[PDB]
């Protein structure tokens, strides 16, 4: 970790990541105005003409259509010198549980926000489901992280784009009251409580849902590694194969029963623990998520760094200057007519 | 690039939850028809996995259960990270490979194996079923398919060696016109 | 590398060796696994790839051997066309 | 393997003359259609055969701005200019 | 049909398939006579 | 995409709503009372679950009626939801 | 990224390689939390909080909470390490 | 003799404004632009 005493390590890393959630996040929702809703920013309900033009919305819809009609999805390819059927292994289990439409929806959300707000994301979760089981009645689903404009807090102090080496990053999920009750089923949180994080949603307090629950899950890096005990297979042949022992913690007892081998072993694992924390106090601490790397890989548009701070912009940033100006001149000449 | 970075965290996530799925193994033969002892650089007589189907323990694909489930290899890596067009069916990827190999294969037998294979990867219907069975017949029985027999030794393997044995003498008769040249030499030797 | 050599080499035996090898370096599946076996059929017969997988004891090597044994009697008959000229020499001098 | 979902009938005859073990939990989700009015819920938890909601909304241009759902047609920007054009058109009409 | 004015559904849903919600509802428009026979099947008030 | 979402819940609805239908294979209806518990999935005769084909059956799939009506297969899922050209019959499907 | 802000290299070098330069150095700025975890990796103190001349931005289009500058300097000594010449009996190729 | 209503109206684009029915062919508000030309035609004929 960054610091000892884990709650301090989360909250202090949140401070350095506040650059994104304050200033950049405020400007990110303003892209989404000119695109989705209304041309003017911080408009009022008037009895006088308020214009629109927007060459921007036909351009955005054209660009979004290109990345949707050419979708980029998991395909896999063998390693260096590896067998050709290697790819079909991991794809076999991918296509069964991604049969559900929640996976394909998440791809189409990721590509549209990447152009518009300069950010977009998705998460991978694992659960118990039998409407398309793979093996052991355990599946992996791709849940969309949607509203990346107002969910940006994540910041890397590394110059990588993957965000699977970070430990200063956090995502926030702004959901309604009923959604907070469902979110508490999976992650063992409070069904109703209404936590507020740092609220990177409102600033000028525009049109928004009645119930808003800000909850922020964090991804730290705690190695935890693993060591010792070679195991065997008396089931489906080929005995003497190395299997996990410190990743498992229940199975390990019965794995030593019936068969055992020892010769030691050291394998260094970099694991990520998903902690769900709010600014006041940690709500649930150090839940081990199935991923040992961060399952949240954000897609960026135009991207780079200032110095030690992520900076990104879409295609709608500079159009805010021209569009509001075009409307001012239009709306004045409406009065003359 | 970020789609390929998803494949990094996929192997360390999916294999913890789902786990299992032993592969490259058939004749997965369960509690002590098992061994793996034989022989450097070649495997002969059964094994206990490691190919064949023989001694009546054929599997489609099976995986270890141990004494308690939820176990897998520590090294969960298996694949280089690469992404491309969507696939959500095994047969959809197979068709894409067939069509990619078409349009650069010469007319006659190299292109003709791809056409039969295209019918075989396509589904059944009323009509479409006939084209699949035409491929099932030609490909599998001639032994040009060369299956790994995961669930096939029913009516397919049965007629397979019968068709293979029918194939060889038929090609000798078709080369009979070239035997006319050998006939000239056979006259000169026998006349001596 | 196979695709790079294709499209700049003329038709012949080398062009056919590249074409088969392209199938072998690709994935497997229900369909795709056939083309890998079809590659080994013609390539091993030319001896350029050379026979591989001696650990096989299932199906593949059996059926591979059957296709090699199909080619052998047919090749002998093809050499008899040039032997017609040599045959005429022998029978000509023998009778007289 | 046969359902439990609405099976409370067939199950007794199905146990006799044939049965198999390997019983295990199978997770399903059931959606319930409840007819409701402002005053009270008229019918609560009437079982509909779907295991997911059978209503799929479609959206052409869809997104969030701050996690408040937003969409629109192509009509919004075109109608902004229509009423304005119509206004100018009607003014000068009276001058004719 | 008439979902320019039957739209009340979702709020925060991140899916377009509407199966990640349970606060969702839809509203329909039917006639007076149509309400009476609709109340026979679903066990509702005949006129309300 | 949302049409395929509607079809995801269609499979989970239709087998209850229309009632019956199975996703199983040949040997249906015929003397059985067998399972694959010995060995584990074997092929080449034990009476035939799928271990053989086309002996005293010629029907690939048949609705499950059990010994009492209003039943269905629990595992309704089997296929994938995929969009192609429009079809509304098997005969129409074959034309394209 | 932002190598521009990290310029402390070269001066009058006639090469751009910086793999034979006499001014071969790098600098990276990182947060307070990032200095502490990077100190575990490089075997350094995590409370040192080093500073530098400052090649980093003075423009500041956007604030950065913490920048802790450390410049890892590359030095060149010849060393001239060797131990004899040894043979390799395993997989041939002796005399290296 | 039917088992359904045998009268099938064909429509173009069909729907509701909100609750009132509305539909259109290729003539709906075409009437507007024809009357502006007719206006200028009638008035200038009087001047001539």
């Amino acid at each position: 970790e960054n610091r000892l005493e884990s709650i301090l390590s989360r909250f202090d890393a949140d401070w350095t990541a506040s650059d994104e959630a304050r200033r950049e996040a405020k400007n990110d929702l303003f892209f989404s105005r000119v695109s989705q809703w209304d041309d003017w920013l911080s408009q009022y309900t008037t009895l006088q003409y308020r214009g629109q033009f927007d060459v921007v919305r036909p351009v955005v819809r054209k660009l979004v259509s290109e990345m949707r009609q050419n979708p980029i999805d998991v395909l896999y390819r063998p390693k260096d010198g590896a067998r050709p059927d290697a790819a079909d292994v991991l794809m076999g289990m991918y296509r069964t549980d991604m049969r559900h439409n929640t996976a394909k929806i998440a791809v189409n959300i990721a590509v549209r926000e990447q152009i518009e707000a300069g950010v977009g994301a998705w998460r991978l979760v694992t659960d118990y489901e039998d409407q398309s089981p793979t093996s052991n009645n355990q599946v992996i689903r791709r849940e969309p992280i949607h509203s990346a404009c107002s969910h940006v807090i994540w910041d890397s102090n590394s110059k990588l784009m993957d965000k699977s080496d970070a430990r200063h990053c956090t995502v926030i999920h702004s959901m309604s009251q009923n959604g907070w009750e469902d979110f508490a089923e999976k992650y063992d949180l409070d069904a109703d409580d209404i936590p507020s994080f740092q609220n990177p949603n409102d600033w000028v307090f525009p049109w928004l849902t009645q119930d808003t629950i800000q909850i922020a899950e964090f991804y730290e890096v705690v190695e935890k590694k693993e060591t010792a005990f070679i195991y065997q297979d008396p089931v489906t042949g080929e005995p003497v194969s190395y299997f996990k022992r410190d990743i498992k913690d229940v199975i390990d007892d019965l794995a030593d029963s019936g068969f055992i081998k020892i010769a030691e072993r050291q394998i260094k694992r970099r694991r990520v623990y998903k902690s769900i924390i709010t600014c006041t106090a940690v709500l649930k601490d150090k839940q081990l998520i199935a991923g040992e790397h961060i399952p949240i890989v954000p897609v960026f548009g135009e991207w780079g760094f200032v110095e030690d701070k992520e900076v990104y912009e879409g295609v709608v940033r500079l159009t805010k200057d021209g569009q509001r100006l075009r409307n001012m001149i239009m709306s004045f000449n409406a009065d003359i007519v | 690039l970020n789609m390929r970075a998803d494949l990094e965290t996929y192997v360390f996530q999916d294999n913890l939850a789902t786990a299992m799925r032993r592969d490259g193994e058939i004749y997965q033969s369960i509690v002590n028809d098992i061994y793996d002892v034989p022989r450097n650089v070649t495997i002969t007589l059964e094994d206990g996995s490691e190919k064949d189907v023989q001694l009546m323990a054929e599997v489609v694909d099976l995986a270890t259960g141990e004494k308690q489930v939820l176990n897998d290899i520590r090294g969960r890596y298996e694949c280089y990270t690469d992404v491309g067009p969507s696939f959500q069916s095994m047969k959809q990827q197979n068709r894409a490979e067939i069509l990619e190999l078409l349009g650069k294969t010469p007319q006659g037998t190299p292109e003709y194996q791809l056409l039969l294979l295209q019918y075989f990867t396509l589904l059944d219907g009323k009509g479409v079923e006939m084209m699949r069975d035409y491929a099932n017949k030609q490909l599998i029985q001639m032994g040009v398919k060369k299956p790994e027999t995961p669930e096939e030794q029913q009516w397919l393997v049965e007629a397979q060696q019968a068709k293979q044995g029918q194939q060889d003498p038929a090609m000798v008769q078709a080369q009979g016109v070239l035997l006319q040249g050998q006939a000239e030499l056979a006259k000169a030797q026998n006349q001596t």
